[PDB]
């Protein structure tokens, strides 16, 4: 019918589409398939037996505490600091600032944590000497349950940040001037702009990259936690996706693992499918 | 709230470059004065100006008495109109008029009345509620001035408002204009690279090029008896024809073009050009005709038809004379046939001169 | 050719040995390059060379569907037995009798020792390292610092708080600064042992955390009520800062940093490599002086050493299913349980670290004077790693001072040394719920001793919790089947 | 933003902000002149008060350990590698995939667009991954991590986001005379769409070289290892030989400037390319 | 070459939507033709499924005898010119010129002389070496028009050609336009949105609103006798007037607008007019005078001025004469003064009628 027509018309271009499409299938929608065999058949029960751990329950636990962190204090960040490079004069110096807020990005993240291990060594670590220099004592750190967290954000912020910001920044770019400028006739002031003007404008930018951000929420620092949790902070540190490498690669169980990493997927496409549906509802 | 504006001196200078050269216009109160220009020329530059959106590099300008320059653009006593849309996408209609009163607040009630009355004036109070995701391109250029209006300055700025709309709207959005100014009074100054508006709506047309002004003066004067052969070519809906002619035998009678034609000419007393002179002759295209000016009796052009285009109830025809082509508007039709020789008939009364060095008006 | 040659073909062989989180089997080791010349058996290493953690390298290679010709480590032994009687391992027991005079000789000369490395189905899946010597560790403390202070060392557990206090307080090192630290280990679970001195054992042996025997009854150190009151008095000495803040971490570099940066004033250590230091640092720093000291009177009015070198500690190789030449990995294996062998696989290679004199291997001046300890020189090199062989204690008599033997004697003397606990032989149904629960166990009393050390979980409080779940996690389960073990053999 | 400067309400605020941002820059470009000096720095100084900023006792030691580690220098060959040939894969398979996926004359446009995108939103998560990756032969084997991460879906709908906001014209004149579909492709729309190229090659490219968690799991062998994996043995874990002990101790270095040493051989080819990084979407 | 295609019932389908309602045209050799209507329409379309971008779902076309529905563009025989301007920005502008011609034939296609007359045609002598990134939006249309006449085709496809080019550089490539196809002569066909090009252009033209075509016929054709009221809208430089009107007492004597106005009509034939029918009356701004100069009488209306917008030696004046208003072009420069009444003398022969719900031309 039409179809053959157009094949035999869109081929050259149709055979492109084909690797793409058959690599999707094998190194992605063939793992799937993965996910229904690892799930002598059943099942359902490691779920439950899965359910009770007194170390897994503390994983979610711990996971969604620290997604309730990284939404507070990791998501804002960025557009902060977009704000705030988008209000400086005087060219190059933002130029300066910005080639020094987004090159944290293009350090490795296992880098980023040797930093943070060689910063926070005690005796050794030159934050702890800073802290000895005004009579804060010492504090080891990476074996607080305590610190834990705050340490992890705040690298965090350090190294994504900026290149997190780049986006929001564009967007704000965007606006034609108009709007400020009739803005400033009215006689109004720069804060009143990024509170009437820049960010309702900005928001339908924000809101997409949001549902994104949720789509990880569940994931977040697992190659920084895989790297610096100690016994002393398993506690605190230990979150699913970590939890599901442990058992599943590193301690060799395999089912009971897949099938958390089940539970911890369709909870994060809920999340998704809530968090879409709630953004393009409200915010346009 | 009808004040007059005086400019005295201005010059922008952005780094090295010097954009606007020292220009000088007096607006009296009530008045509807133009700015008009091709691209690069001072005029957005100088309205921005006076609107405070940019410094002045040099000489004061002032409205009444008070002295605009160090002030700020919300003390300025002005409101600005945009070329591109200044409303806010997320903002309803209402909101985007209320927005500059919103500012300071001080009321629901004063700004309640203040938009009452500026939706009244555009008919904008269907759309009250709507936004501007949804609206017209015109109509988003009228809740754009009915946020001008609601500040109720001494000085209305528009920036090539007509702009970016299409030409059917322009038309409309002008005569708009034009019968707003009747209602209100108010004093504006417009800035326009389309000629078209400049002839309709302003009371003073002044125009300028490469941060200089070139002329100023009423429509008519500006059309009538252009200062120089850039304002004759500028101005008038085809452009003035303006080819290189000279002089010869006698002077204040004779002018000889290209062509191997000769014109006579009307006296126009204090003249006074010389025999010989490189000049440049400059015709409007509705001052030529077709041979039915009957004979001739001063002996006018000849040509030959390049192309014919018709438009209207007239038409465009091309013709050449020599290495140079005039185009003369003619009647709606006619065998004409591109190819064959023609007689054209010039108004003697409407010639213009120029200098070729001077480009100045000369006869 | 060569009179050690066990195949006439040369043969190369996979093997994977990654062992004490540190070192993987090199066969561009001097070591190697020698044990295939002279058994012409070369031994290619399969392993991540990147890789940190042993045992996890170990169980993954298990559960990777390949196996390599020889496998071999530290700790294994548990491991060769489980996996042995499933069928991951092959039986050396005919191989050895018929093709292994060297080893046979040396399981019927020693009983015990072949009994200790048997599974319960009588076989024996690997060929272990046998330590050769009779104590292990001991203490050992500054005599300059004691004398630059003026102090006597401490002859019980208060003198020695209040001579880690001196230490800890007023400027032992004398560079006018507080950056002293009292304790160090190589070994982190030398802390534990710390216990010692409040009438506590650490272990049953010199394996860490293992069992012990008292009055025929199978005890873990660990699971006992006098371990908190101990353990109470350790975090207050790591509060106080006697105890190194990384004696968890820091690891096998802890004295060459702590005794070389002239910070440490304490440690407990094993007597020879120890006393190198006085050598070698001498002239970094100028009056080291460490010396070895009998254990302090404890809280139990005892003198305790809890450690003693051992017979067949648990390391050592094993050749696997997949392995296509048994026989000659069986030959090769007795190769390091004869002279040459053990030459080799002791003193590293003949013309670089060392010389035939008299019929003994004698080790270069060039390695003696060294400044770092010729075992850690061997490792380096090949010599001394886990795999099955016998131990010369002559290759550690060279290199040990008369100041380390005479510590040694004071030891041996005074019968410090604590009886070591040798094993119990249980069967193939019991040993599952052993090797089932063990590991894990252990692993959460590790975590937990070290949130007390640090002192992020107060002992007192986390007890009661801490003796529940033993029962929960299987501890005492274990304990029966131990138990069990134990009394069937022994009666009177 | 606004030009003309003015009220104090501004005034105040933009010195205020200039001076947080300024702190934060300067938070952030810390750590970077950190160990560049401490790396510099001599073991004894860095051991105790020293350093802090800038280099004190020097001596240089620490990289001469690091120059004569032949797995560093065999693994940042190995990252080289999987960067360039990762990166020359994953456009092979993306630009011209991304490129059908543009035009709406395909009928799969609604059924292969919905196959690509699904997979951002569900994975089939980790050990399925691994798993596949293990039938398929591909366990440490280097063409198994070319091949085995080089599609993603962000990149792809990107790519054809930006070919598809290119106007059709170009295409159809192109038809016009004659030129099918592939050597249009590489004729016109290629070097119409060299900023999302760009965009594109830069984050595949940094995803290969600062890429840890899957190397380190589906790689064995120690010569296939690529920089951050062996990185992660020597900069994290930080237990180490007593031949390091050994060493420590005839040479001067320290454990910490050694460590330091390395991140900077580390991040050195990253802070050069940069600036040119930079510039070009700096514009 | 100089070809003939003939347009049969073309109609093209997306989805259950058809595009275009059985199209037919038939265009002879030589001629050119301009299709013209509102925004969305079958116009692009209809030219794309002649150059073949575009599959046709029904009807059948042809050049020549040649019929092209299955066929390949390259084959078409046509040549194609974008609005986008569809050049390759890497390609010199002589190789982008050459392109069409190099893919086959070197070494005795020679090219030389082709691109000599393109060069010549479009004036080009230093633009042969150059490329489209650095070149104008007129230049690089012009080059464009350029790769189309150098393919030496039967037919010219002109999509919106000069539509992204600025005015004063629009009216220039109208008249190279105009002149080009005088010179050259091939057959084309011309899609715009613009009523101007439409006039000037088109041999003849054919105007389409969505959906079906509306009309065809010369210029002038559609200029003097509109098929509806949206033809009559559409086309002329200004708007024609529209009112609202009716007859009342007799049919082919008087027709009555809103306020207290009737105008007396000239009877012709064919009208079949009717008493009280409602209609609206059109009239152009050109065919109303100033209250008569001679006149008079029967022929005149009586309004209140509302504004007069001076264009030059023409001025446009609004006149309100009910609710609705009326536009008529004055030989103004002279002086009126608007909110006082004015009369307005109609053209009796110009006038136009047409029913109120048919929407045509019933005079
Ligand atoms: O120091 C000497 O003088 C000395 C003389 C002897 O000739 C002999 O070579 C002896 O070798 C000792 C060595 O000195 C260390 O004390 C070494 O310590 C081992 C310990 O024996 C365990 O094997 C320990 O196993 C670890 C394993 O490495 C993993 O870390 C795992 O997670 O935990 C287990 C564990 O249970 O602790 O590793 C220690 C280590 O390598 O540091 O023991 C040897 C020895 O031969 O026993 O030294
Ligand atoms: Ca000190």
């Amino acid at each position: 019918e039409r179809l053959w027509k157009d094949i035999k018309r869109d081929w050259l271009l149709y055979a492109m589409l084909l690797p793409t499409i058959i690599w999707f299938l094998i190194f992605l929608y063939k793992p799937m398939i993965g996910l229904q065999m690892a799930f002598p058949w059943i099942g359902f029960d490691h779920f439950v037996t899965l359910f009770q751990s007194e170390q897994f329950i503390r994983a979610i636990k711990n996971t969604l505490t620290l997604s309730g962190l990284s939404l507070l204090f990791g998501f804002p960040m960025p557009i902060l600091l977009a704000l705030m490079i988008n209000e400086v004069y005087s060219k190059g110096y933002r130029k300066a600032v910005q080639t020094i807020v987004y090159l944290p990005h293009f350090i490795s993240i296992v880098i980023v944590a040797g930093l943070v291990v060689t910063f926070l060594s005690p005796s050794t670590g030159v934050v702890n000497n800073m802290l000895s220099w005004i009579g804060l004592d010492r504090v080891y750190f990476l074996t607080q349950p305590e610190w834990f967290r705050p340490i992890y954000i705040s690298s965090n912020i350090w190294k994504e940040a900026g290149f997190d910001s780049i986006v929001y920044l564009a967007a704000i770019m965007s606006i034609n001037p108009a709007l400020y400028e009739s803005a400033q006739v009215d006689g109004a002031t720069r804060w009143q702009m990024i509170t009437r003007i820049t960010l309702p404008c900005i928001v339908p930018t924000i809101a997409v990259l949001l549902v994104i951000r949720l789509g990880h929420i569940l994931e977040v620092g697992f190659e920084y936690i895989i790297l610096l949790y100690q016994p002393t902070t398993y506690e605190t540190a230990d979150v699913i996706s970590t939890y599901i490498y442990r058992l599943g690669l590193q301690g060799a169980r395999y089912d009971i693992a897949t099938a958390a990493g089940i539970f911890n997927a369709v909870v994060a496409l809920v999340i998704v499918l809530f968090a879409n549906h709630m953004s393009r509802r409200i915010t346009k | 709230m009808v004040a007059s504006v005086s400019i005295q001196n201005v010059v922008k200078r952005y780094d090295k470059t010097t954009v606007v050269h020292g220009v000088s216009l007096d607006i009296e109160p009530g008045e509807f004065v133009v700015l008009v220009g091709p691209s690069g020329c001072g005029k957005s530059t100088t309205l921005r100006m006076v609107a405070g959106l940019e410094e002045i590099s040099g000489g004061t300008i002032r409205i009444d008495g008070r002295v605009i320059n160090d002030l700020a653009p919300k003390d300025r006593d002005v409101a600005m109109v945009f070329q591109n849309y200044a409303l806010y996408p997320h903002l309803n209609v209402r909101d985007n008029i209320s927005f500059g009163l919103r500012l300071k607040r001080t009321k629901k009630s004063v700004i309640d009345a203040a938009v009452k009355t500026a939706a009244d004036i555009l008919g904008l109070q269907p759309l009250l509620e709507r936004k501007p995701s949804d609206l017209s391109g015109g109509q988003r250029q009228r809740v754009a001035m009915g946020r001008a209006i609601v500040r109720d300055p001494k000085v209305f700025l528009f920036d090539q408002p007509l702009s970016n709309l299409d030409a059917k709207l322009r038309t409309q959005m002008r005569a708009e204009i034009k019968r707003l100014h009747q209602r209100l009074g108010t004093t504006v100054i417009y800035v326009t690279h389309d000629q078209v508006e400049a002839m309709t709506l302003a009371d003073r047309i002044v125009v300028m090029r490469d941060g200089l002004i070139e002329q100023i003066g009423k429509p008519m004067d500006l059309f009538l008896h252009p200062a120089n052969t850039f304002v004759a070519s500028f101005i008038g809906s085809p452009p003035m024809n303006l080819m290189p002619a000279r002089i010869a035998v006698d002077s204040t009678q004779h002018v000889e073009l290209n062509g191997g034609n000769r014109i006579s000419l009307l006296p126009r007393a204090g003249t006074h050009l010389a025999p010989g002179q490189e000049v440049v002759f400059g015709i409007r295209p509705e001052d030529v005709t077709l041979d039915g000016v009957e004979g001739s009796e001063r002996a006018q052009i000849k040509a030959t038809v390049d192309i014919v285009e018709p438009l209207g109830s007239e038409s465009i025809l091309h013709a050449t004379v020599g290495d140079h082509s005039l185009v003369v508007k003619v009647g709606g039709l006619n065998e004409v046939h591109p190819g064959d020789p023609v007689t054209l008939h010039v108004d003697l009364t409407r010639v213009h001169l120029f200098d070729a060095q001077s480009q100045a008006s000369i006869y | 050719k060569e009179a050690t040659w066990v195949t006439d073909k040369p043969l190369t062989l996979k093997i994977h040995m990654h062992f004490r989180d540190k070192w993987v089997w090199d066969e561009n080791w001097p070591v190697a390059k020698e044990s295939f010349r002279l058994t012409n058996v070369k031994l290619q290493s399969v392993a991540n060379k990147a890789a940190t953690n042993s045992q996890e390298q170990f169980n993954l290679m298990m559960a990777s569907g390949d196996l390599p010709d020889v496998v071999g480590g530290d700790n294994l032994k548990d491991k060769f037995i489980q996996y042995g009687q499933e069928g991951a391992f092959v039986p050396l027991n005919k191989l050895i009798d018929q093709y292994a005079p060297h080893i046979k000789a040396f399981f019927k000369s020693h009983p015990e020792v072949e009994r200790a490395i048997k599974a319960p189905d009588g076989n024996i899946y690997f060929i272990p390292y046998v330590p050769d010597g009779v104590v292990a560790r001991g203490y050992f403390i500054r005599e300059d610092w004691l004398k630059k202070l003026n102090l006597k060392p401490p002859q019980n557990i208060d003198e020695l708080y209040t001579v880690l206090k001196a230490f800890k307080e007023k400027d032992p090192n004398g560079n006018g600064k507080a950056d002293e630290v009292p304790f160090i280990d190589r070994h982190p679970d030398e802390v534990f042992r710390l216990v010692n001195f409040w009438g506590a054992r650490s272990s049953g042996s010199d394996n860490y955390m293992d069992f012990y025997i008292d009055n025929g009854r199978v005890k873990h150190p660990w699971a006992e009520t006098a371990f908190r009151d101990g353990m109470k008095h350790v975090a207050q000495w790591y509060k106080e800062g006697l105890i190194d803040k990384e004696i968890f971490t820091r690891k096998a570099r802890a004295r060459e940093q702590m005794f070389g940066g002239n910070l440490g004033g304490f440690t407990h250590d094993w007597f020879a490599s120890t006393m190198t230091f006085n050598e070698g640092l001498a002239k970094t720093v100028p009056g080291f002086k460490l010396i070895p000291i009998a254990p302090p009177t404890n809280s139990k009015g005892q003198r305790w050493e809890e450690d003693s070198r051992q017979k067949v500690r648990p390391d050592g190789w094993a050749i696997t299913v997949k392995n296509k030449n048994p026989v000659e990995t069986i030959k090769f294996f007795d190769f390091y349980f004869s002279r040459p062998g053990r030459d080799i696989s002791n003193f590293g290679v003949p013309g670089v670290t060392y010389d035939i004199k008299n019929g003994k291997a004698v080790f270069k001046d060039s390695v003696l004077k060294s400044p770092q300890p010729v075992n850690n020189q061997l490792y380096d090199m090949g010599a001394q790693i886990p795999i099955g062989f016998w131990q010369d204690y002559d290759y550690e008599r060279q290199w040990t001072t008369p100041e380390a033997q005479a510590g040694i004697d004071m030891y041996v003397k005074g019968k410090y040394v604590m009886p070591g606990f040798e094993g119990v032989n249980m069967t193939r149904e019991e040993r599952a719920i052993y090797d089932k629960y063990w590991a894990d166990v252990r692993t959460y009393m590790y975590e937990m001793g070290q949130a007390w050390v640090m002192g992020t979980k107060d002992v007192d409080k986390t007890w009661d919790e801490y003796q529940r779940q033993l029962k929960l996690r299987g501890l005492y389960q274990v304990l029966q089947m131990m138990q069990q073990a134990y009394d069937r053999q022994y009666k009177n | 933003l606004a030009t003309p400067f003015y009220s104090r309400s501004d005034r105040i605020f933009g010195i205020v902000n200039a001076v947080l941002l300024g702190i934060f820059a300067l938070c952030a470009l810390y750590p970077i002149i950190y160990i560049f000096s401490m790396s510099i720095s001599s073991g004894a100084a860095v051991t105790q008060g020293r350093v802090f900023l800038l280099p004190v006792d020097i001596d240089f030691s620490a990289y001469g350990r690091v120059l004569h580690d032949k797995l560093f220098w065999t693994s940042y060959a190995n990252t080289i590698f999987y960067t360039v040939f990762g990166v020359v894969t994953s456009l092979i398979f993306i630009v011209p995939g991304a490129y059908a996926l543009s035009k709406p004359r395909i009928r799969g446009r609604r059924v292969f667009g919905f196959i690509i995108a699904f997979t951002m939103w569900f994975n089939a998560g980790m050990i399925p991954f691994f798993l596949n990756m293990r039938d398929l032969g591909l366990l440490d084997n280097r063409f198994g991590i070319l091949i085995g991460f080089a599609c993603n879906a962000f990149n792809i709908i990107l790519m054809r986001n930006y070919f598809e906001s290119i106007s059709a014209s170009f295409e159809e004149a192109a038809r016009m005379d004659g030129a099918n579909d592939l050597q249009i492709l590489w004729k016109v729309y290629i070097p119409l769409a060299k900023p999302a190229l760009a965009t594109i090659t830069l984050l595949c490219a940094i995803s290969r070289w600062n890429g840890y968690f899957w190397a380190m799991v589906l790689l064995r062998a120690e010569e296939k290892i690529p920089l951050q994996v062996y990185l992660k043995k020597t900069i994290v874990d930080l237990n180490v030989n007593e031949e390091f002990a050994g060493a420590l101790l005839t040479n001067s270095y320290s454990m910490e400037t050694v460590v330091g040493a390395i991140i900077v051989m580390s991040i050195i080819p990253v802070i050069i390319v940069y600036p040119v990084v930079q510039k070009y979407f700096t514009k």
